C-alpha cells in the first residue's frame, strides 16, 4: 500500500478530469457557471497534488476555534442583518465548537443561558433578540443551543408551558405551523416545532394532527421535497421534512426511493460536495442538508428490514464530500464556507462541519465504521442526524424532559 | 444563504 | 420623508418630534454573547422601535421609522409585524405599500419577510393584476429565485391565472432548458389544469422531453423530468420507450440514460415481467458499470441498488 505520509485522493485520479461537465455544444447560464466554478475547484484539487506525493489533508481545527470563540462574544458590524437571528448565531457557533470537541467554559455557558433567557418570549418561544417576537427559527435554535451546554441550568430556562401553547398558536387546519404569529408558511416550521417539542417532552396527540401528511404533499416529482406543496425539490427543505417525519415516525408516509435517488444525485460527480437543487452550484453548506439525508434513510429503511443496506457506509461518497470540505471549504484564516472565492460566515462554518462528521461516522445497530480522511486528528465528534447536535446531548436533554410531564396534560 |  | 443614507438624515434622538418619547436600550445583559457591535445609526432607530413597539404607539410616525428600521435589517420580523399592525390601524393606502414591497423585494429578493408581506398584501386587496408581471422582473433577474416562483405559484393558484403560465414556461426553457426551476414550473401547470391522465397531454410531454433530451443529452432536468411524469403508473408500463432508449445507448452512454435503463429494468421485475432472469442479468450489469465507471460518485447507491435487485428477484 501507501506510507502513512501520502493518502491518494479520489478527486486526483486521473480518471477524475472524465468527470468535467459535458455541455454538449450548448452554452446557456446554468452551463457556463457550472463550468466556471469546475474549472477553479480544479485548481484547487491540483494544488494539493505533487505528483505521486499527496500530503494527508488538515482540517484547520485550532484556526477554526479562535474564530469561533471570537464571535461567542462578539460580532462586527457586518452581522446587522443578523440581529434577528442572535440565538441561531449562538446555536452554529456553539454546535461548531461542539464538533470541533471544544470545551464551553462554565462562565461562557452561564453567559449565553442568561442570554438566550433574555431572547425568551412572555408567550413562549424565543426571538431574534431580547424584546423580539418569538419565531421558530430561533426557538428551535435557542432550544438546540440549551441542550448542547446540558446542564440543568440551561435546560430549566425553557418554560415549557408557554413553548406548548406558542406552538399551539402557530398550527393551522392544513397540518402546517407558521414560522412565527402572521408569518409565513413552509416545511421549515414543521421541522422546528418537531424538533423542540420532541426535546423538551411536550407532543400531544393533537400538536401535530395531520403534519405528516402535509409534509408528504411537499414532496414532488423529483423525489425531493419543497417548501410548500408544489415547489421545487430543495436539499434544506427535504432535510426539515424527512427530520420532521422521522421524529413523528411516519417516514413511510413518503416515497422513500424516489427521494433516495435524488438525493444522492446531489453529490457533483466532480466537486465532491453536494448542490441544493438539480442544475445549481455545489455549495458547502449543503455538504450537511443533502448529506445528512442518508443516515436518516438508512433508519428508515432499516426501520422496514430492508436487507440490501449496507452495514459500513452511508449511500453517498464519503470520501469525495470530505475531500470537497476539507480542500475547498476551508478559510486559511478561519472558518469554513460556500465555496473558493466566497467569504466565511459562522453559518457555512457549522455545516460544513456538521456534514464533515456525517461522512466521518456511519453507524447501525451495533455496527460502527468510521472512516476518517487525512491526519487523524481530523475526527469530529459525532452529530445527532435529526437534531444536529451531539447524540449524547440528544440523550441526556430526552431523559431529563421525559421526567417532566406534559404541559397540562396526560 | 439566509434560513429565516 | 428623508432616507437613512441621504445627506439631511438627523438620528431620532435628535429630532424635536420625537423628544416626548424615550428611547428604550436593548438589554443583552452585563455579560453578552454574541454582541453586534451596532452602528450608531442602527442602535438608534431600534432604541426607539423598541420605544413605540413596548408604548405600542399606533402612529404616522412609527409608521415612519418601521420604514428605517426595514432598511437596517430587512430580516426583523417583529418591525414587519408592527408596521402591518399599523397599516391596518391608520388605514393606509395598500396601492402606496404595494410600490414600497415592490422597491423592496427589487433590492433583496431572497428575503423571507418581504415576499410573504408582499403577499399579506394580495390577499387585503385581493388584487392579483400585478403579480406574474412584477415577479417576472424578478425572475429575469434571478431565474432561479426560490421565493419568486414559490409566490407566482400561490397567485396562480389562489386566483386561478393558469391560462399563460405553460408559454411562460416555454419562453424560459428556450432561454435555459437547464432551468429546473422552469421544469418544476411545467409539472405545476399541467398536473393543475389538463393534468397527466390525458394521454394525448402524456405523449406531447414525453415527445417534448425527448427532444430536449436530443438536443442537450447531458441536461439531468430533462431526464428528471421524464422519469417524474411516468413514475407513479410504472416505467415499465411504456414498452416504447425501452427499445428507443436502447437505441440510443450505443451513441448516447450517458450516466443519465444507463439509470433511466435501470429504473426501467426494477419496474419491469416488479412486474413480473416476461424473461425475469434476462432482465435481471442486465440491470445488475448496468448496476457495475456505473458504480465503477459511469456514475462511480454514487458508487454506494448502485451497489445497494444491485443487492435489492437481488433480495426481490433471484428465486
Ligand atoms: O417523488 C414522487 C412521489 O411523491 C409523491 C408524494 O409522496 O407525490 C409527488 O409527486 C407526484 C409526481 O410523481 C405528484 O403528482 C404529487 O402531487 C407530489 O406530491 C408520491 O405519490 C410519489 O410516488
Ligand atoms: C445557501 C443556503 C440557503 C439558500 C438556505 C437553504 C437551507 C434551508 C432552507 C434549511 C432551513 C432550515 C431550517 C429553517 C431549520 C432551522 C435551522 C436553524 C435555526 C439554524
Ligand atoms: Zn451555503
Amino acid at each position: 500500500s501507501s506510507p502513512v505520509w501520502s493518502e491518494p485522493l479520489y478527486s486526483l485520479r486521473p480518471e477524475h478530469a472524465r468527470e468535467r461537465l459535458q455541455d454538449d455544444s450548448v452554452e446557456t447560464v446554468t452551463s457556463i457557471e457550472q463550468a466556471k466554478v469546475e474549472e477553479k475547484i480544479q485548481e484547487v484539487f491540483s494544488s494539493y497534488k505533487f505528483n505521486h506525493l499527496v500530503p494527508r489533508l488538515v482540517l484547520q481545527r485550532e484556526k477554526h476555534f479562535h474564530y469561533l470563540k471570537r464571535g461567542l462574544r462578539q460580532l462586527t458590524d457586518a452581522y446587522e442583518c443578523l440581529d434577528a437571528s442572535r440565538p441561531t448565531l449562538c446555536y452554529w457557533i456553539l454546535h461548531s465548537l461542539e464538533l470541533l470537541d471544544e470545551p464551553i467554559p462554565q462562565i461562557v455557558a452561564t453567559d449565553v443561558c442568561q442570554f438566550l433567557e433574555l431572547c425568551q418570549s412572555p408567550e413562549g418561544g424565543f426571538g431574534g433578540g431580547p424584546g423580539q417576537y418569538p419565531h421558530l427559527a430561533p426557538t428551535y435554535a435557542a432550544v438546540n443551543a440549551l441542550c448542547i451546554i446540558g446542564t440543568e441550568e440551561a435546560y430549566d430556562i425553557i418554560n415549557r408551558e408557554k413553548l406548548l401553547q406558542y406552538l399551539y398558536s402557530l398550527k393551522q387546519p392544513d397540518g402546517s405551523f407558521l414560522m412565527h404569529v402572521g408569518g409565513e408558511v413552509d416545511v421549515r416550521s414543521a421541522y422546528c416545532a418537531a424538533s423542540v417539542a420532541s426535546l423538551t417532552n411536550i407532543i400531544t396527540p393533537d400538536l401535530f394532527e395531520g403534519t405528516a401528511e402535509w409534509i408528504a404533499r411537499c414532496q414532488n416529482w423529483e423525489g425531493g421535497i419543497g417548501g410548500v406543496p408544489g415547489m421545487e425539490a430543495h436539499g434544506g427543505y427535504t432535510f426539515c421534512g424527512l427530520a420532521a417525519l422521522v421524529i413523528l415516525k411516519r417516514e413511510r408516509s413518503l416515497n422513500l426511493k424516489s427521494l433516495l435517488q435524488w438525493v444522492t444525485s446531489r453529490q457533483m460527480r466532480f466537486e465532491g460536495g453536494f448542490q441544493g437543487r438539480c442544475n445549481k452550484l455545489v455549495d458547502g453548506c449543503y455538504s450537511f442538508w443533502q448529506a445528512g439525508l442518508l443516515p436518516l434513510l438508512h433508519r428508515a429503511l432499516h426501520a422496514q428490514g430492508d436487507p440490501a443496506l449496507s452495514m459500513s457506509h452511508w449511500m453517498f461518497h464519503q470520501q469525495a464530500l470530505q475531500e470537497y470540505i476539507l480542500m475547498c471549504c476551508q478559510c486559511p484564516a478561519g472558518g469554513l464556507l460556500d465555496k473558493p472565492g466566497k467569504s466565511r460566515d459562522f453559518y457555512h462554518t457549522c455545516y460544513c462541519l456538521s456534514g464533515l462528521s456525517i461522512a466521518q461516522h456511519f453507524g447501525s445497530g451495533a455496527m460502527l465504521h468510521d472512516v476518517v480522511l487525512g491526519v487523524p486528528e481530523n475526527a469530529l465528534q459525532p452529530t445527532h442526524p435529526v437534531y444536529n447536535i451531539g447524540p449524547d446531548k440528544v440523550i441526556q436533554a430526552t431523559t431529563y424532559f421525559l421526567q417532566k410531564p406534559v404541559p397540562g396534560f396526560e | 444563504c439566509v434560513l429565516s | 420623508f428623508v432616507s437613512l443614507d441621504s445627506p439631511s438624515y438627523v438620528l431620532y434622538r435628535d429630532r424635536a418630534e420625537w423628544a416626548d418619547i424615550d428611547p428604550v436600550p436593548q438589554n443583552d445583559g452585563p455579560n453578552p454573547v454574541v454582541q453586534i457591535i451596532y452602528s450608531d445609526k442602527f442602535r438608534d432607530v431600534y432604541d426607539y422601535f423598541r420605544a413605540v413597539l413596548q408604548r405600542d404607539e399606533r402612529s404616522e410616525r412609527a409608521f415612519k421609522l418601521t420604514r428605517d428600521a426595514i432598511e437596517l435589517n430587512a430580516a426583523n420580523y417583529t418591525v414587519w409585524h408592527f408596521r402591518r399592525v399599523l397599516l391596518k390601524s391608520l388605514q393606509k393606502d395598500l396601492h402606496e405599500e404595494m410600490n414600497y414591497i415592490t422597491a423592496i423585494i427589487e433590492e433583496q429578493p431572497k428575503n423571507y419577510q418581504v415576499w410573504h408581506h408582499r403577499r399579506v398584501l394580495v390577499e387585503w386587496l385581493r388584487d392579483p393584476s400585478q403579480e406574474l408581471e412584477f415577479i417576472a422582473d424578478i425572475l429575469n433577474q434571478d431565474a432561479k429565485n426560490y421565493h419568486a416562483w414559490q409566490h407566482r405559484q400561490w397567485v396562480i393558484q389562489e386566483f386561478k391565472l393558469w391560462d399563460n403560465e405553460l408559454q411562460y414556461v416555454d419562453q424560459l426553457l428556450k432561454e435555459d432548458v437547464r432551468n429546473n426551476s422552469v421544469w418544476n414550473q411545467r409539472y405545476f401547470v399541467i398536473s393543475n389544469t389538463t393534468g397527466y391522465n390525458d394521454r394525448a397531454v402524456l405523449e406531447r410531454e414525453v415527445q417534448y422531453t425527448l427532444e430536449m433530451i436530443k438536443l442537450v443529452p447531458h441536461n439531468e432536468s430533462a431526464w428528471n423530468y421524464l422519469k417524474g411524469i411516468l413514475q407513479d403508473r410504472g416505467l415499465s408500463k411504456y414498452p416504447n420507450l425501452l427499445n428507443q432508449l436502447l437505441d440510443l445507448q450505443p451513441s448516447h452512454s450517458s450516466p443519465y440514460l444507463i439509470a433511466f435503463l435501470v429504473d426501467i429494468y426494477e419496474d419491469m421485475l416488479e412486474n413480473q415481467c416476461d424473461n425475469k432472469e434476462d432482465i435481471l442479468n442486465k440491470a445488475l450489469e448496468l448496476c457495475e458499470i456505473l458504480a465503477k465507471e459511469k456514475d462511480t460518485i454514487r458508487k454506494e447507491y448502485w451497489r445497494y441498488i444491485g443487492r435489492s435487485l437481488q433480495s426481490k428477484h433471484s428465486t
